[PDB]
């Protein structure tokens, strides 16, 4: 919790990009429509 | 039909590239003993410097600030006598800090040496002579660009951090690892620092963004299923330098088998090469219009007054492959800034010209030919990386200011590395360009591994997580 | 070993603990597992080295 804490006071932004560990074509899988994805980061454990 | 196909499975099964992949914040430790920290005196007491010394101090370090004039980091020796006299009187350190790379600036009386990577190669030599065991780290700002939301990647310290890939590959002990940093300092980002530089190890090639933190690994990228655009077509004059050479034998060969209009090699000698007249015969044949040209590419006048009087007039340049350069091997003991100017004198001089000297005439493309040197790192190639990593660093440049460059990789043509990485074929290392061309891949990585040999010996030389998301290379580790 | 440079970081950053009162909260609030670990002394100049 206080690496909660000082996280939101210090203002930052925890979006990054997409795991690559966890087997998922991310190079393929990002088109800016029938099956893909518009968004490249969001918050990952 | 059969043969293609097998031609592209066999040739979609040697590419490769180089990723960013993001990581959890490690927890890391605390600081032990005294720390080492090295800066350049043109910063003085502004960012970097003071906040990571102040980072340091609070991580249960001992701070050393050893500020240090511009001209006396070149030198080796001075260097030494400059880093004995500050160690002087009190305990050996039990780590080095480098914050040399963030100068940006040229070497005076070597102008085309930046200051960083002569500042670093005389750090690491020093610290040899010294033979001191501290544990060697490096840190740049805006080295490399993990994400596209990165700016483009400045030259010099990509050639820093070429340089120190290739030096921790024969120096395991006393080369640790290098940290990019984000433009600004701040004290947060600063932490996570000290926090990883503190760690066991393993993370040698790493990078710390807002966002968070991410090391630098290699990925197989082929070409099967991504779909082509803006084919290619040498139409125009299409300029190679280096043609008389091998590797420009081969480019100049495979540029006029289909659709070449006019083709301008540019070497040192030309017409007196050894095989200039049997060669241009040979490219000739195939309906090309060859005029051979006998200069160095290194000085801008000759490049200016080649770019006017020796091309025709009914045929604009379109393409600028850039693949010359002299081969001076040397280990890290032999290094010496003079070696690293005439090499980048002609690697990065010549590009960098042949670059500046357009913004008049449109390109089709511009292409650069840097070493798998510069993703991987062998032992003794000091000399041969550093020029090889600014060539990409140099070709986001250009694509950040919105030009068709490329910054192809290469392995080892079938025309001293017996060990690992096999000959490719010409024809195959052709098509393999062909195919990234239209892809409009900015740093595609054509090499060819057995992957059998290649990933244990390079454990054995230097244990490493680079190549953890090649599944051979997962593969052969944990076979052993 | 973790939980030594835990405990020696989170020390670290605290204005003057009281020592009785970290020792009570170690052996009551705290599992006891099977590779353990003291520290005597009577003195808060050793307990940090
Ligand atoms: N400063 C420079 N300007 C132009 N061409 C250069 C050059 N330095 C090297 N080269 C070319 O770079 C080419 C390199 O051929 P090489 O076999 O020595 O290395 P490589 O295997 O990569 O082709 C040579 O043909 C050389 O042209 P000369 O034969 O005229 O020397």
């Amino acid at each position: 919790p206080e690496g909660l804490w000082e996280l939101v006071d210090s203002g930052t932004d925890a979006i990054a990009g997409f795991p690559l560990d966890r087997g998922w074509d991310v190079e393929g899988m990002y088109d800016p429509a029938p099956g893909k994805t518009y968004v490249k980061e969001a918050g990952f454990l | 039909w059969r043969r293609r196909q097998r031609e592209q499975s066999a040739l979609d099964d040697l590419r490769y590239k180089v990723t960013w992949k993001p990581t959890a914040v490690a927890d890391g430790a605390s600081a032990t003993g005294t720390w080492l920290v090295v800066v350049p005196e043109s910063l003085a007491g502004g960012g970097w410097p003071v906040v990571v010394a102040r980072a340091v101090d609070q991580a249960g370090g001992r701070p050393v600030v050893l500020s240090v004039d511009a001209a006396d980091g070149a030198d080796r020796s001075r260097l030494g006598l400059r880093i004995h006299e500050a160690l002087g009187e009190g305990p050996v350190p039990d780590a080095v800090v480098s914050l040399l790379a963030l100068d940006p600036s040229a070497l005076p009386g070597l102008p085309d040496v930046p200051q960083a990577l002569a500042s670093t190669a005389a750090l690491v030599q020093a610290l040899l002579d010294l033979g001191l065991e501290a544990r060697l780290w490096c840190v740049t700002s805006g080295a490399v660009s993990v994400s596209g939301a990165d700016g483009p990647s400045a030259p010099e310290q990509a050639a820093v951090w070429g340089f120190g890939r290739v030096a921790g590959l024969e120096h395991p002990h006393l080369w640790a690892g290098l940290v990019d940093l984000p433009p600004e300092a701040d004290e947060r980002t600063a932490a996570r620092l000290v926090g990883v530089l503190a760690g066991a190890g393993g993370e040698d090639q790493v990078a710390l963004r807002s966002s968070g933190v991410f090391v630098r690994r290699l990925v197989r990228a082929p070409a099967s299923e991504v779909p082509a655009v803006r084919s290619w077509k040498p139409g125009g004059t299409v300029l190679v330098t280096g043609g008389t050479g091998g590797l420009g034998r081969q480019v100049a060969r495979w540029l006029a088998r289909g659709g070449a209009d006019h083709l301008l090699l540019v070497s040192r000698r030309g017409v007196d090469a050894p095989g200039a007249d049997e060669l241009v015969d040979e490219l000739t044949d195939l309906g090309a219009r060859v005029t051979v040209a006998a200069c160095d590419v290194a000085d801008r006048d000759a490049v200016q007054r080649l770019l006017s009087e020796q091309v025709p007039s009914d045929a604009p340049l379109t393409a600028v492959i850039h693949t010359a350069a002299v081969l001076d091997d040397g280990v890290i003991d032999s290094l010496s800034p003079e070696r690293m100017e005439q090499v980048l004198r002609v690697k990065v001089g010549g590009a960098v010209h042949l670059y500046e000297l357009t913004r008049e005439s449109d390109l089709s493309a511009f292409v650069l030919f840097s070493s798998f040197g510069s993703t991987f790192g062998l032992p003794g190639l000091g000399n041969y990386a550093p020029g090889n990593a600014a060539l990409e660093a140099l070709a986001e440049q250009w694509r950040a200011e919105g030009r068709p460059a490329t910054a192809v990789g290469w392995g080892t043509w079938a025309g001293g590395r017996t060990h690992g990485i096999h000959e490719l074929e010409p024809a195959l290392a052709t098509a393999a360009l062909e195919q990234a061309l239209e892809r409009d891949e900015s740093s595609p990585v054509i090499i060819d591994i057995d992957w059998e040999r290649f990933a244990v010996a390079f454990h054995a030389k230097r244990p490493t997580r680079g190549f953890e998301l090649v599944p051979e290379a997962q593969a052969a580790l944990e076979a052993a | 070993r973790a939980q030594a440079r835990r405990l020696h970081t989170h020390l670290a950053r605290h204005p003057h603990p009281d020592p009785t009162d970290i020792a009570h909260a170690l052996a009551t609030t705290r599992t006891p597992h099977e590779h353990r670990a003291a520290l005597v002394t009577d003195d808060h100049g050793t307990r940090g080295p």
